[PDB]
RNA sequence: CUUUAAUGUUUGAUGUUCUAACGUUGACCCGUAAUCCGGGUUGCGGACAGUGUCUGGUGGGUAGUUUGACUGGGGCGGUCUCCUCCUAAAGAGUAACGGAGGAGCACGAAGGUUGGCUAAUCCUGGUCGGACAUCAGGAGGUUAGUGCAAUGGCAUAAGCCAGCUUGACUGCGAGCGUGACGGCGCGAGCAGGUGCGAAAGCAGGUCAUAGUGAUCCGGUGGUUCUGAAUGGAAGGGCCAUC
RNA sequence: AAUUCCUUGUCGGGUAAGUUCCGACCUGCACGAAUGGCGUAAUGAUGGCCAGGCUGUCUCCACCCGAGACUCAGUGAAAUUGAACUCGCUGUGAAGAUGCAGUGUACCCGCGGCAAGACGGAAAGACCCCGUGAACCUUUACUAUAGCUUGACACUGAACAU
RNA sequence: GUUUAUUAAAAACACAGCACUGUGCAAACACGAAAGUGGACGUAUACGGUGUGACGCCUGCCCGGUGCCGGAAGGUUAAUU
RNA sequence: GUAACGGGGCUAAACCAUGCACCGAAGCUGCGGCAGCGACGCUUAUGCGUUGUUGGGUAGGGGAGCGUUCUGUAAGCCUG
RNA sequence: AGGACCGAACCGACUAAUGUUGAAAAAUUAGCGGAUGACUUGUGGCUGGGGGUGAAAGGCCAAUCAAACCGGGAGAUAGCUGGUUCUCCCCGAAAGCUAUUUAGGUAGCGCCUCGUGAAUUCAUCUCCGGGGGUAGAGCACUGUUUCGGCAACAACCCGAUGCAAACUGCGAAUACCGGAGAAUGUUAUCACGGGAGACACACGGCGGGUGCUAACGUCCGUC
RNA sequence: UUUUGUAUAAUGGGUCAGCGACUUAUAUUCUGUAGCAAGGUUAACCGAAUAGGGGAGCCGAAGGGAAACCGAGUCUUAACU
RNA sequence: CCAUAGGUUAAUGAGGCGAACCGGGGGAACUGAAACAUCUAAGUACCCCGAGGAAAAGAAAUCAACCGAGAUUCCCCCAG
């Protein structure tokens, strides 16, 4: 049995219409957001490419 | 918090200055022209200065937008390719 | 097993909160099949072959998807315009 | 920085609506007073007396 | 009834004495021609001592560990982030314990807009000067002033003054620049409501570039997103923020 | 000075000549009073210096007596060892060459004797650095804990004075 | 006198003597989860621990620091209610 | 131990200029052969002859194979 | 009488030689210290490993001691060293960047290889459109520096001369950017995906920091 | 072998013979190949045991949102862009 | 005084070995976390007691979700 690293799950678990699970975004939030207005919109998440491969291993059967 | 010792060995880790967006490209609302960073309005650049000055973009899409103030403030006019 | 450079850190940055829909999964019933391997009694609960809800569940709600009926006392509690207007060649029903 | 003497944080607030808006201020420099406008959840501006009202 | 005094009391305190738990490494009697042990009598001590649970001390007696790197060996010294200039070969970028400095802020205004205004310095004059003080004309040309380094920039002034204000707005964003990535920056235009201007229009903080800390664990406010039989609730999410 | 860095301090003594030694001075880098101070007869396979005697320690080695070394008969090891058809010199070159280049030289093979090269043999450097090694050891490093101590409640009761 | 059996025999360890300190006996202290045992079939002229190391003449000033000894009124303070 | 032309030895066997000739490598050409790919000739699952070209190679990637012990095909075949 | 004297046994080990593949895993030879004492020795007994014993050296506890020997957890862990076996054919690196208790390790990017796609994408050259402040030069500015003209001996201004990484009122080559065009190269180009290795590079030329225009020196750039 | 680099005087081997190191299990993902196809496939177990039976269940034909929820849409926003 | 304590006799029975599985009492560290205290290794190693042919568990103060299932045990799923 392969144990998915439960951490990354809570972190970037997803799978758009084609893998590339959309991680997440946000920076300084919930610490220092008393700075900047515009450059701070949660918008939504996004994934990567140079890094995706590493974040790939979790999931298997579609869960949530 | 003593990291004071002159030595004069100390960087800057410089960025952005570059003259990217050289000449009159095909266009696109791309940056092209930044130098000092800040920047504001610009529109279809025309390259300006004073005395000598006045570059002549001539080619862009419809709103270059870039050049702060060290290189020909604002720009744009009636120039596109055929007209504007 | 010498994954020197644990994947975690440097990849492990920013981690949004989240929870879980206690809905089992609320399978949609299905690809707009209702009625026909659906026991042809059109309603829906579980003993099916071609398209099945799989039973362990709370509610359904069918999307409309593949090819529809020709007969269909559609129930399943459930909904969608995909449903009301495609399955509509027959048997409305929704109930609760 | 977080010297109880210089710049602090201004939680700020509005009049009925439960908004926020934050910024910085001081202490020794005239304070115990504040109010601007800023735009709330929606609609008009007005009020936003924040903390330290006139 | 209460503010308050005496008696009854209940109960917490110290202190007195008692025997009866408890101790006795005192004596004597049996088991027993045992120094053990047990029983008994007797003495002395006595709710103490001591034990168990809990709890504050102290605790290298013992135990497990930590005690960075860069470095012209190492060590001593110095430096480990960010901003400016030279190196940096006229697009980016590129090193050295290379040559020089700055940041870890400030600002109800030092922001916005509208209207308006332009240095420094010297010469000749001028009471209170005898180098420079406010005045007058003249020469008056980035040699001024930019909130703080350096570079770049600045008269359409960003430099200076005053009136009115809160755009240091909320929701989005064509398309770009820059990064291995996390991320960082620029941004016309759109929607809702603003301020300043007759108006065109300007404003999404400061002339720009430093003034910064990811995640986790939580704290505060908002919301019927969720809430383990159900209705709530706790808790979780989401948004704002510490 | 078992303590003095400057240092062979300075003066005296011993010596033909004494960075040691003995006696002074005091300028104690950086003695000092039970982590004892200054003395001290006796003792010492204890450190330092001087003398007499004695001598091959030496000037400078000579001879001699024995046990090996050498030769024969018997038995019969050792470490080491990529392969050898295993010379000198100057240069070269991963930087000190039997092996490369140039050159010189050298019939073939033993035995005794010596060690100057084979960076000779031996032992995966004991020094030095490094490893997010190890061990013991130290403490006002950290985190625990035995032990020694504190009080609360228990085993634990009876009355009385305040 | 003792010591590094197998590179150190010494100026080192010990020593008798001295001093400080602790211990009232079920002693302090030590071995031991405990029972028990040693100390001692001893009992302060005794036993332990620490330092100095015959003997001679001596052993000065500092109690700020740390440690220890006494006080414990007042401040701070655990479990517990 | 010549050891500051490699030695010899050199008055030009040095240098400077000018021009021709010769030596000289796995470079190129000639001749034969091998393999991959594009083409050509055809033939045409295909394939072969001509031709142009490609074929140094550590880490490493890809692609083909030989051989061994054991199992099936095997009381078949080989063998006193 | 005496931890008294001399000296065999007995006990011990201060010195030198020899031995050092020994006669010997500590001895032999010649000397040496104690030798009625804290002496020396036979037999048997008691202390056990974080434990013992120790006139104290970390000494001794069976040729073992800053924690004995034997068996086990055990194939501890080893980012380190070594080693890794048949053959032919094609392609073919890197020794960089960015992080890193990281620096002789890793990880993303870069570069290798294999697959699938995609456009007259790629590249050299010709012309066209671009920005530049390097070399060189210059001395209006910043700052050095002279020499000559006006300062109870000199800044300041005029003429003549230099110097500069952090000077520029000038300014190449040239590299880089985009646009067309012919030709050539078995898409050389880009994207996505499988497997990588690789982050010690050394020398030579040119441009430079350093260092002494020292070094088979050291750190960048480029070929 | 290790290196920028070794005839190196750097490492290893006296010689021969035999043995001596990328395996194995399950999981996941690519590639080739075979089966079937919007469907593919069974597990344990039963068993006239490699059959046949068993479709519990796993994967795919739907996705978006933190979720309720909606659904070829959906989130985002008061927004229908 | 009684009565007990103790003593004698006699009949039953135990005692010790034993490979593993099993119940139970006590219980590491290397290791991993690229350091290390929480955490891991693992209730594993080990040591001790006990019993069987198997032991153990076992007929709901179980679960479910307004429908219902129905003691324990072992197997595949739910699910990494
Ligand atoms: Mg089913
Ligand atoms: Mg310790
Ligand atoms: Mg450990
Ligand atoms: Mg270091
Ligand atoms: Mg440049
Ligand atoms: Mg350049
Ligand atoms: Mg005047
Ligand atoms: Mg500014
Ligand atoms: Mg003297
Ligand atoms: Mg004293
Ligand atoms: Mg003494
Ligand atoms: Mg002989
Ligand atoms: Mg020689
Ligand atoms: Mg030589
Ligand atoms: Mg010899
Ligand atoms: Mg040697
Ligand atoms: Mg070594
Ligand atoms: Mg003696
Ligand atoms: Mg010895
Ligand atoms: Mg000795
Ligand atoms: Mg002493
Ligand atoms: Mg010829
Ligand atoms: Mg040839
Ligand atoms: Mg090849
Ligand atoms: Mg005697
Ligand atoms: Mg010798
Ligand atoms: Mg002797
Ligand atoms: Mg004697
Ligand atoms: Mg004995
Ligand atoms: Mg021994
Ligand atoms: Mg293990
Ligand atoms: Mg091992
Ligand atoms: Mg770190
Ligand atoms: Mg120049
Ligand atoms: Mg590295
Ligand atoms: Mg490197
Ligand atoms: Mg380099
Ligand atoms: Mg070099
Ligand atoms: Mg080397
Ligand atoms: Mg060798
Ligand atoms: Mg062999
Ligand atoms: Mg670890």
């Amino acid at each position: 049995p392969k144990i998915k690293t439960v951490r990354g799950a809570a972190k970037r678990f997803k799978k758009t219409g084609k893998g590339g699970f959309k991680h997440k975004h946000a920076n300084l939030r919930h610490i220092l957001t008393k700075k900047a207005t515009k450059r701070k919109r949660h918008l939504r998440p996004k994934a990567m490419v140079s890094k995706g491969d590493l974040g790939l291993v979790i999931a298997c059967l579609p869960y949530a | 918090a003593h990291k004071k010792a002159g030595g004069s060995t100390r960087n800057g880790r410089d960025s952005e200055a570059k003259r990217l967006g050289v000449k009159r490209f095909g266009g696109e609302s791309v940056l092209a022209g930044s130098i000092i960073v800040r920047q504001r309005g610009t529109k279809f650049h025309a390259g300006a200065n004073v005395g000598c000055g006045r570059d002549h973009t001539l080619f862009a899409k419809a709103d270059g937008k870039v050049k702060f103030e060290v290189k020909g403030p604002k720009n744009r006019k009636f120039i596109s390719i055929e007209a504007e | 097993g010498f994954e020197g450079g644990q994947m975690p850190l440097y990849r492990r940055l920013p981690k949004f909160g989240f929870t879980s829909r206690k809905a089992a999964i609320t399978a949609e019933i299905r690809l707009s099949d209702l009625a026909k391997v659906e026991g042809g009694v059109v309603d829906l609960n579980t003993l099916k072959a071609a398209n099945i809800i799989g039973i362990q569940i709370e509610f359904a709600k069918v999307i409309l998807a593949g090819e529809v009926t020709t007969p269909v006392t559609v129930r399943g509690l459930r909904v969608t315009k995909g449903a009301r207007a495609a399955i509509e060649a027959a048997g409305g029903k929704i109930e609760e | 920085a977080k010297g109880i003497r210089e710049k602090i944080k201004l939680v700020s607030s509005a009049g009925t609506g439960h908004f926020y808006t934050t910024t910085k201020n001081k202490r020794t420099k005239p304070e115990k007073l504040e109010l601007k406008k800023f735009d709330p959840v929606v609609r008009q501006h007005v009020i936003y007396k924040e903390a330290k009202i006139k």
